């Protein structure tokens, strides 16, 4: 499966 | 493919593992999961399996990964006011 990072609340 | 930038489960960003259903927009924290890995290759989020049987889920909740078989459907959703977006029994359908 693929992975991304986004920003953390 | 679409998804979302935010863990279906939790709502928070970050680290987030995609789902491989096809058109399915859900991603997720491995925590989230109770995963410490990412799963390898071709992966389906908990979003495709009932929540009460092992068949695959049909009727889902639009705000968490709780979702239902053709059996199991009937009142385990209703539609919120959130323009009848369907919720399960974890949230106020008045504020899903
Ligand atoms: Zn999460
Ligand atoms: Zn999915
Ligand atoms: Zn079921
Ligand atoms: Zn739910």
């Amino acid at each position: 499966a693929r992975t991304k990072q986004t920003a953390r609340k | 493919q679409m998804h979302e930038d935010y863990c279906f489960q939790c709502g928070d960003g970050g680290e987030l593992v995609m789902c491989d259903k096809k058109d399915c927009p859900k991603a997720y924290h491995l925590l989230c999961l109770n995963l410490t890995q990412p799963p390898y290759g071709k992966w389906e989020c908990p979003w495709h399996q009932c929540d009460e049987c092992s068949s695959a889920a049909v009727s889902f909740c639009e705000f968490c990964p709780h979702s239902f078989c053709k059996d199991h459907e009937k009142g385990a959703l209703v539609p919120s006011a959130l323009e009848g977006r369907l919720c399960c029994s974890e949230h106020d359908p008045m504020a899903p």
